[PDB]
RNA sequence: AAUAGGGUGAAGCCAGAGGAAACUCUGGUGGAGGCUCGUAGCGGUUCUGACGUGCAAAUCGAUCGUCGAAUUUGGGUAUAGG
RNA sequence: AGUGGGGAAAGGUUCCAUGUCAACAGCAGUUGGACAUGGGUUAGUCGAUCCUAAGAGAUGGGGAAGCUCCGUUUCAACGUGCUUGAUUUUUCAGGCCAACCAUCGAAAGGGAAUCCGGUUAAAAUUCCGGAACUUGGAUAUGGAUUCUUCACGGCAACGUAACUGAAUGUGGAGACGUCGGCGUGAGCCCUGGGAGGAGUUAUCUUUUCUUCUUAACAGCUUAUCACCCUGGAAUUGGUUUAUCCGGAGAUGGGGUCUUAUGGCUGGAAGAGCGCGGUAAUUUUGCCGCGUCCGGUGCGCUUACGACGGUCCUUGAAAAUCCACAGGAAGGAAUAGUUUUCAUGCCAAGUCGUACUCAUAACCGCAGCAGGUCUCCAAGGUUAACAGCCUCUAGUUGAUAGAAUAAUGUAGAUAAGGGAAGUCGGCAAAAUAGAUCCGUAACUUCGGGAUAAGGAUUGGCUCUAAGGAUCGGUAACGAUCAACUUAGAACUGGUACGGACAAGGGGAAUCUGACUGUCUAAUUAAAACAUAGCAUUG
RNA sequence: GGGUAAACGGCGGGAGUAACUAUGACUCUCUUAAGGUAGCCAAAUGCCUCGUCAUCUAAUUAGUGACGCGCAUGAAUGGAUUAACGAGAUUCCCACUGUCCCUAUCUACUAUCUAGCGAAACCACAGCCAAGGGAACGGGCUUGGCAGAAUCAGCGGGGAAAGAAGACCCUGUUGAGCUUGACUCUAGUUUGACAUUGUGAAAAGACGUUUUUUUACUUAUUCAAUGAAGCGGAGCUGGAGGUCAAACUCCACGUUCUAGCAUUAAGCC
RNA sequence: AUAACUGGCUUGUGGCAGUCAAGCGUUCAUAGCGACAUUGCUUUUUGAUUCUUCGAUGUCGGCUCUUCCUAUCAUACCGAAGCAGAAUUCGGUAAGCGUUGGAUUGUUCACCCACUAAUAGGGAACGUGAGCUGGGUUUAGACCGUCGUGAGACAGGUUAGUUU
RNA sequence: CUUGGAUUUACUGAAGACUAACUACUGCGAAAGCAUUUACCAAGGACGUUUUCAUUAAUCAAGAACGAAAGUUAGGGGAUC
């Protein structure tokens, strides 16, 4: 059965914090402890093991990323506009 | 009255850094023939936490050019560097996540971190998860760089002082609130001694300007000069001014 | 180096039901938390109890707070009188 | 979870035997941690010693009038280098290199190697007896290797008694948090048969208690995980208590490896233990027989394993040992190796070691109800390592006698009333376990909540349900097995969480959000901290 | 002279005015940097004060809800709330009871008596009252009452009982902790001159020397890196610039799908 | 040599009692009252003073307990009346005998509820802390308001604070 | 605001918005709405059809998607009004 209506991985804390400090830690908790695609093999087996850090259980490969998720839209960009830069220079 | 505790800090007794789990310095590699002729590559072997680091860091090796002998180099991981990737060292990188370039190689708008202030000091800014330094424009006549740091400021910078392509990784963690003070409690459990901290309108007068009264209250202007000498510079040293920021600046 | 025995039951997972759909509901499983009752431990509320030429230059009895972490603790080490 | 058995710190002879009682043991004393005289501490394997930790600190140096301060990744011409081909001429000759490294810093971190039985008045992993191991060195024999010079086998994972390998480089071990359930082992607990001994016996108990044990080390063997070969998958399958895995090759079939742990054998019955006998004023005994075969588990503790969770926290260093890459050099034919294969030989220095570890061996002026780190841990009741009773072991120590006024201290009970007492319900009483039922306002939706508030509970005799292993619509038969749950009858001075153990609750206001912290020895709070928020450089 | 209050802080008076009265939406005037806004309140902040009304009780200086010209509430000197939590302060209620009416009874250990052992505080001398006077509250002195050894258990009237050269107050030409726009200074820091400190150029100044401004050199001096490894200049190779004399400019000059390897030079003269 | 208790002197102030008699009392100064004045007493108020105590006399109230005073609330006996009865009022001898239970407040005091024959007032070092208690006051912790630039102040409020 | 030269002139640059003129009794979309270039993504009405199914339909309590502007939360930006 949906054990919590609203709070869920944050139960653990009760009613302590407060709930606007709660549900914003919810949203980062949820993509902490997510499991991601991993890029090299394809498979969904990538999990945080530090901030910034993110293995793959499977091809046992780090990449660096973000505190929370694997990537972070300025890094997302940065690779768009590296790859763009890149050509526009070498031509 | 008393040393206050601004004072006893510089003495550095119980205020040093705790270092002993620290993984070593966070360096560029050393300006060599290699570097500033051509390119140097090697390979991320680790990609590792460091206490008291926000940023993951690099282990990666390369090969001496004048001795059978591997070189280990810790770098500060830029987000998207993985185990196993190539690194492109010299002023004939390639412009690719991770490679380290002079900034006069770069054009306007690269995102790049971990930046030298001068030439050869292997790296001074962006440092910390999820900051950078952005290329504004080049000065080719002067081999000067202009840069924009992440504070906001704008600086001129010797072309040929290098920089990382890429955006330091582990950005985001001041999103998430810390909820405890045993959070904080671990936090600077790495770092220093500067937690938790007593506010200085809570002591006596011998320990702080701001002690004693029978209400707490500061009781004079807490903008202080930057002439003052220490023991008086407790408050809001030398600001051009003090209340909530409103609008932009 | 140390920390009985219980209670509650967070994410994740399995199965079923309802609905036109969007979606919703149920039974298990799991075992989170500066969570909780409560020993050892650590502390020290009250009796303004005992004692108050004491067993003791701070103790004794009962009653109490807390008891998995900002926990308790041995040893090593650093900080020295405006 | 000891008033048991040991240790670390600290003490220093308090240890043991003999003698002894003036003082001391707040009474006593024939006794003593007292007094006197002697005795007593045995190590290649246990520690120290070595390593590095936070840190301490010499040195070319730079300060300071100077005592000295600063610097140790230290602005330095910094090796009391190393390996060979040998030479003895105690001379040579070359070739490699010098990034780092003075030194101190742990009797709980790291670390070469020992067990069992016996023995004293007092020592023992140190002595005796037997059986091993490590390191360093020497070196002989055998084996292995070589005419294809530096071994073979296996498709492979890899196997073996061996089975060249310089400089240099690289990798591994040392070497690491915490929690959760699960699995295995060991010790303990429980239990059947049998062979001894003890107990009870008015009656009975195929009975009540007790002995039946097996070290280090050596050989063979033994495993979760992991890995290899084959094969090619949707009707997706395999699979954990916990849902993860498979065309990056699952399921199926067959193999390889680690030896944690268990098994058999050697050690080793010759020992130890239990009975029985016999010599003898006896040192010390000597002999006979036995020492066997099973079962069980949400048991307790502990080790290990495979997993899973957690962090804006990711949880030492060094000495030391090994391996690999490399291909220098040296090697054959009637001949060079190598002590990483077996056997054989020699040696292992120095200091500590008695005893206490506490209601009398330490610190508190003392034999002081205070303080002072840690290991082992039986039966019953129980959720329980709580409380209560008991076995092994240890104590029976604390001046004593006679009485039992008042007032005390500690503990009880009380008719009717029920806070009228008092600043104030202070103190005390009341509640309390478990099963079932029932549970409001409010709410940050997590809680509030054991809200509130009801019912039940013994004993005895039964019944039902929940499994394992064997054997071919096996939906069955056989053999074995743990305690949980549910129901019924009967029964009593209506008792029954029968001792023990164990929340009182509700409606509000003020105040601090919360957990946390401080005035050691009159204030624990609304004070401090805190996450969150903002400002400043 | 400008900015700044989530800096320290601050955030008003006096008159009149509506067809009963009363009040005053409204008006005038003085004045400020601004005149307290949203909220909240006899609150841990309100003197007056036990404010007034309501509720709670038989009865309430308590509690709670209201009211608000609030001595002297009020917005990160944070305002108002607020679930949960609290050995925090407070009121009421149910349960409960020796807290009480109003006391009684019981037990152990004392006290008690004995054998042994055996302190300390304190002590001018001492120790029965009433009055008087007196340093204005006497054990002693005056006048009276009276007055008989030795004692035991209790007791808390008195000994202005003991404990400590009053900690409150005042004085002292005695201090100390703390503060500041006290007196007098001071580390630090900042600003100028001179010295360290040399070699040139251009342009403005004043009598071949000189003041000022800028900017040139490198060797003094300062910062940094390194196991002081590739610096500066020239040249050999190519490529582009279409050259025209003639080789004149610029560029490069061994490494980029892959987690391999690179060490102790081959070759040539 | 000097304040903050008690005590002593004083008695303005507080409390109590007289003398006179303008008026009130249906007429009637004096049953019962009594203006303007004026004489006293008391030490249960508060001042004034500074004599004793600063090598310390434990500094609120309550609880408990005894005793004393009388300026008598009740009870005994009586005199007076604007005393018909009933009730009430004034006065005498009288302290023999009693003078309560509660809500709020730390309170003395105050104020209500209720009972009662009555719910009189006082003293005893403002009786009584080696009798207790510790709510208040009055050390050090903490909060608020006003004041102060500040350290801090406040017979302003609040909470916690060893009784030999 | 301006002799510290404001305003005005030329060049370069940095920001965010917006998409003029073409633009209409014209288009598309369920509505709210939608206007620079280009490319990609899926969607749609109408038309044409000697293609196909064969009543599958209409409107609809309950129940759902979308919904200008203003407003709210957190980041980022904050030129102009
Ligand atoms: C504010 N002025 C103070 C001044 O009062 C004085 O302070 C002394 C201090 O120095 C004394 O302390 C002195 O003596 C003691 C001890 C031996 O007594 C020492 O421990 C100490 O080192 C020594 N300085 C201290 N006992 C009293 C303060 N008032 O000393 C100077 C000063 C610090 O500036
Ligand atoms: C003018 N004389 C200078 C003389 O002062 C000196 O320069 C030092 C220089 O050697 C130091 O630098 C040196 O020392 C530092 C050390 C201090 O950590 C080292 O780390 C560094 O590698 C080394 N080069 C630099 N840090 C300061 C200069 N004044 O040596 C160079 C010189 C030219 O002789
Ligand atoms: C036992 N409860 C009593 C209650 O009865 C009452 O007592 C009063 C008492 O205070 C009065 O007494 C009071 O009032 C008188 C005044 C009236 O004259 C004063 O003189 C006196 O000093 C004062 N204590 C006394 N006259 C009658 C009792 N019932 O009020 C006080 C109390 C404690 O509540
Ligand atoms: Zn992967």
């Amino acid at each position: 059965t949906k054990r919590t209506k609203k709070v869920g991985i944050t139960g653990k804390f009760g009613v302590r914090y407060g709930s606007s400090l709660r549900r914003q830690t919810k949203k980062l908790e949820v993509q902490q402890h997510a499991k991601y695609d991993c890029s090299f093999c394809g498979k969904r087996t990538v999990q945080r093991g530090a901030t910034g850090i993110w293995n793959c259980k499977s091809c046992k490969k780090t990449v660096a990323g973000g505190a929370y998720t694997v990537s972070t839209a300025a890094a997302a960009t940065v690779r768009s506009t590296i790859r763009r830069l890149r050509e526009l220079a070498e031509a | 009255g008393r040393v206050i505790r601004n004072q006893r800090k510089g003495a550095g007794s119980i205020f040093t850094s705790h270092t002993r789990l620290r993984k070593g310095a966070a360096k560029l590699r050393t300006l060599d023939y290699a570097e500033r002729h051509g390119y140097i590559r090697g390979v991320v072997k680790q990609i590792i936490h460091d206490p008291g680091r926000g940023a993951p860091l690099a282990k990666v090796a390369f090969r001496d050019p004048y001795k059978y002998k591997l070189r280990e180099e810790t770098f500060i991981a830029n987000e998207g560097v993985y185990t196993g990737q190539f690194i492109y060292a010299g002023k004939k990188a390639s412009l690719n996540v991770g490679n380290i370039l002079p900034l006069g190689a770069c054009p306007e708008g690269t995102i790049v971190s971990n930046v030298e202030e001068k030439v050869g000091d292997r790296g001074a800014l962006g440092r910390t998860s999820g900051n950078y330094v952005i290329i504004i424009g080049h000065n080719p006549d002067e081999n000067k760089t202009r840069v924009k740091l992440p504070s906001g400021a704008k600086k001129i910078i010797s072309s040929d002082a290098r920089g990382v392509i890429g955006v330091v990784a582990g950005g985001g963690r001041i999103d998430k609130p810390l909820l405890k003070a045993g959070r904080a409690f671990h936090k600077y459990k790495v770092k220093r001694n500067s937690w938790p901290k007593t506010r200085g309108v809570a002591m006596n007068p011998v320990d702080h300007p701001h002690g004693g009264g029978n209400h707490q209250h500061i009781g004079k202007a807490s903008t202080i000069s930057r002439g003052a000498v220490s023991g008086q510079k407790a408050g809001l040293i030398a600001a051009r001014r003090t209340g909530l920021l409103r609008g932009t600046q």
